[PDB]
RNA sequence: UAUAUUUUUUUUUUUUUUUUUUUAAAAAAAAAAAAAAAAAAUUUUU
């Protein structure tokens, strides 16, 4: 893969990154050719609302950074905007604050596309979104209050099982 | 159905091209992304793939390297071309990375002496023309005559030999050919010389002519699809209304700066036909 | 986020086992590239991870009177198997170094290999020497620091008068340089009068070995060759 | 001697210094800094 991170598509490019998440291994060649070719083909929008949650969450699990590569995977999440559903937003917002040591102005931004989703989203996703924002360590006030004010509807839905999540980033 | 094109190198784009006219480095780029969307876009194409950088300007030519006749290919002679041969390697890679390598033209490209150019073979309905001038000689006319020809009722193809003057550009560079027998031609000489060498030859094919005015280039392909829409520039605006009344949809593009730099419609993409 | 187990192996038998290159002292990953260790080895003085055999009469015993020699598992001395595991690594870099051909150098520093806190992955202190051998290989969060004092000067002086050392070179003025460039990097040790005698490319670290004492004093091995370079261009 | 990028073209606001004019105060210009903003720049022979 490392001398064929080049001559890829998006679907491929995806699925290998996808498929090498899972192992272990830290080649630094490999990540670093495939980040390249990400940077290039995100250019010119040629990722579907389905590929940019597989790669970002893959880059994070992976545990590798890069301002670059991160800021053109958020630039074209933004490029498409009203296709990308909650059910297709809450995941990248988790991967991005898994590798949270970044800068601001890009959480900022990412502020404000929650407000609109807040409506048609579950508990799971409440918490899990508020526990990364929490990790973010912004403060988001009329964040945090419509998050309070839509959670208590959804009471009965809590298993207890993440109460402890949305009850630790309070903490945190 | 497949296209290949290659985004242009900013650090090494030179201003001021063999014309006298100076150029903006950063409107090229500005205008490959709008032209790779309108490409993807414009149905005549299955498939675009977005090759690599290159540092030489001259490598943005993706075409002039291997022509797309049938289910089989046919790589381009080696003569002048010696002095960017290592980049065609490359183009070749993503070429077999999503097809076969069909015949690699060894009858082409091993015959004796060679002298072909991707643009001077068009093809047509049960036709292909090669345009014999200063690119192409008669040697690649027989060996086509050789290899793509069948006489029969129903195995009816036939090859046209296209007499050019020396000053005249690559055959498809002005007179091309759209889908559902209507022909597109330059309103100059060399179109007139070229739609008159075409009518003396198989006058039972009745192509209806549509005339454009000099200097406009434009992409249009047979393919196995049939389509009505061409690739037009956003130049000249008489040709757009001028196609359009014979019912073909015409699509504008712009082409200033890369115009200006030499480069046409027929060398921007590389068309391809990958079959199972 | 937001093996361990199987690191002991004692949880069965792992299929496909011993079928492989004898690489279990060194860490192997499959060109010219500075500050790229080709073969890391970490090394102790107070632990090590190997045990050994012994012969043994068994006669004695209550059934064995027929067998004359039998093996018995035995703890052996660090240092045994810490010069064992450097002449194993030894003889393979000399055979790999004599099929390159390239020009061969070996360098014995003396210093301090100071670590980084980033390390210790899970955040845990007591750890077997795989998985630390396999995280400063990999994530190579280290760097080495040479260091030595003014007041053994003397002292090792007689460490001459121990070993009849003769001076070849006094002490000499050097002013060591790194011309670099936007392609390749170069080095050069302009002279008093200031010219360029020498042309060469950085060292091509091929192998390191870090030997840590239990006190200040700690040891580094390194083997080192040269690629060549056409002498038009120099 | 195992932490790579640094950032950049251009618009808004604020602060400091200098020259000039007028009645300690106001205005234009030059230089510097700060904040903000639109937009752009990475480097493999199986
Ligand atoms: O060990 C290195 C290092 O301490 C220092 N050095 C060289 N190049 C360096 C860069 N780019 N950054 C930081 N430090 C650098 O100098 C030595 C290089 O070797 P040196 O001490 O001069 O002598 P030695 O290894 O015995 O033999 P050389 O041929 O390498 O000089």
């Amino acid at each position: 893969a490392a001398r064929n991170a080049k001559f890829l598509d998006a679907k491929d490019v995806t699925n290998i990154i996808s498929a090498f998440s899972k192992t272990g291994i830290n080649h630094e060649k490999l990540f670093a050719f495939l980040s390249r070719r990400v940077q290039t083909l995100a250019r010119v929008g040629e990722f579907e609302a389905a590929h940019l949650v597989i790669l970002a969450n893959a880059f994070s699990r992976l545990r590798y950074r890069d301002k670059f590569l991160f800021g053109a995977i958020a630039r074209r999440a933004m490029s498409l905007r009203e296709r990308v559903t909650v059910n297709e937003l809450v995941p990248l917002i988790v991967a991005f604050s898994k590798i949270g040591l970044k800068d601001p102005k890009l959480s900022k931004r990412f502020a404000t596309k929650a407000m609109e989703y807040v409506d048609q989203m579950n508990a799971e996703q409440v918490a899990s979104m508020f526990m990364a924002f929490a990790y973010f360590g912004i403060r988001y006030d009329q964040l945090f209050g419509v998050l309070t004010n839509r959670a208590v509807e959804l009471i009965d839905e809590f298993n207890a099982q993440y109460i402890s999540t949305t009850l630790n980033a309070f903490q945190r | 159905l497949h296209a290949f094109v290659r985004s242009p190198h900013y650090r090494t784009i030179p201003s001021a091209g063999p014309n006298g006219i100076v150029v903006n480095r950063d409107m090229l780029v500005h205008q490959f992304r709008d032209f790779y969307k309108t490409l993807q876009h414009c149905s005549l194409v299955d498939k675009v793939h977005l090759m690599s950088e290159r540092p030489s300007v001259e490598a943005l030519r993706v075409a002039d390297q291997m022509v797309s006749i049938g289910a089989t290919f046919l790589e381009m002679p080696l003569t002048g071309m010696e002095h960017r041969a290592t980049e065609f390697m490359e183009s070749m890679r993503y070429v077999r990375g999503a097809g076969g390598p069909s015949t690699l033209a060894s009858y082409l490209q091993d015959t004796e002496n060679c002298r072909c150019n991707s643009g001077d073979v068009v093809c047509l309905p049960n036709g292909i023309a090669v345009g014999h001038g200063p690119r192409t000689n008669a040697v690649a006319h027989t060996t086509l005559k050789q290899l793509f020809e069948v006489k029969d009722d129903q195995f009816s193809f036939d090859v046209f030999t296209l007499e050019q003057e020396g000053d005249a550009p690559p055959l498809g560079d002005y007179f091309g050919f759209a889908g559902s027998n209507v022909l597109l031609t330059w309103k100059d000489e060399h179109g007139l010389l070229a739609v008159d060498q075409y009518q003396q030859k198989q006058p039972h094919t009745e192509m209806n002519v549509v005339y454009l005015e000099p200097g406009c280039h434009f992409l249009s392909f047979y393919g196995v699809d049939h389509t009505i829409d061409v690739l037009v520039q956003k130049g000249y605006e008489r040709s757009m209304d001028s196609i359009a009344a014979a019912g073909l949809n015409p699509i504008p593009v712009q082409w200033s700066e890369m115009d200006k730099l030499g480069i046409s419609m027929r060398a921007a993409v590389l068309p391809l036909k990958f079959f199972k | 986020d937001y093996e361990e187990a199987d690191e002991y192996g004692d949880w069965g038998a792992e299929p496909g086992f011993e079928d492989r290159r004898e690489l279990d002292f060194m860490e192997l990953s499959p060109r010219y590239d500075p500050l790229s260790p080709r073969a890391f080895q970490l090394l102790h003085s107070e632990t090590a991870t190997d045990v050994g055999i012994a012969s043994i009469d068994p006669s004695k015993l209550p059934g064995q009177s027929k067998v004359k020699n039998a093996l018995a598992a035995i703890h052996v001395a660090p240092n045994d198997a810490n010069k064992m595991r450097f002449r194993m690594a030894f003889e393979w870099c000399l055979m790999n170094i004599w099929n390159m051909n390239m020009p061969g150098e070996l360098n014995i520093g003396a210093g301090k290999a100071l670590y980084y806190r980033s390390v210790a992955k899970q955040n845990r202190n007591v750890m077997p020497l795989w998985t630390v051998q396999k995280h400063l290989y990999a994530q190579h969060p280290y760097a080495w620091f040479a260091i030595a004092s003014e007041s053994n000067v003397a002292a090792m002086e007689s460490l001459a008068a121990a070993l009849n050392m003769s001076i070849q070179q006094e002490r000499t003025t050097s002013y060591k340089v790194t011309i670099r460039r936007m392609a390749e990097f170069f080095d050069c040790e302009l002279n008093g009068q200031l010219k360029c005698t020498m042309m060469n490319k950085p060292w091509d670290r091929f192998f390191v070995s870090h030997y840590i004492r239990s006190k200040m004093p700690d040891l580094r091995y390194v083997v080192r060759a040269r690629h060549p370079i056409k002498k038009r261009i120099a």
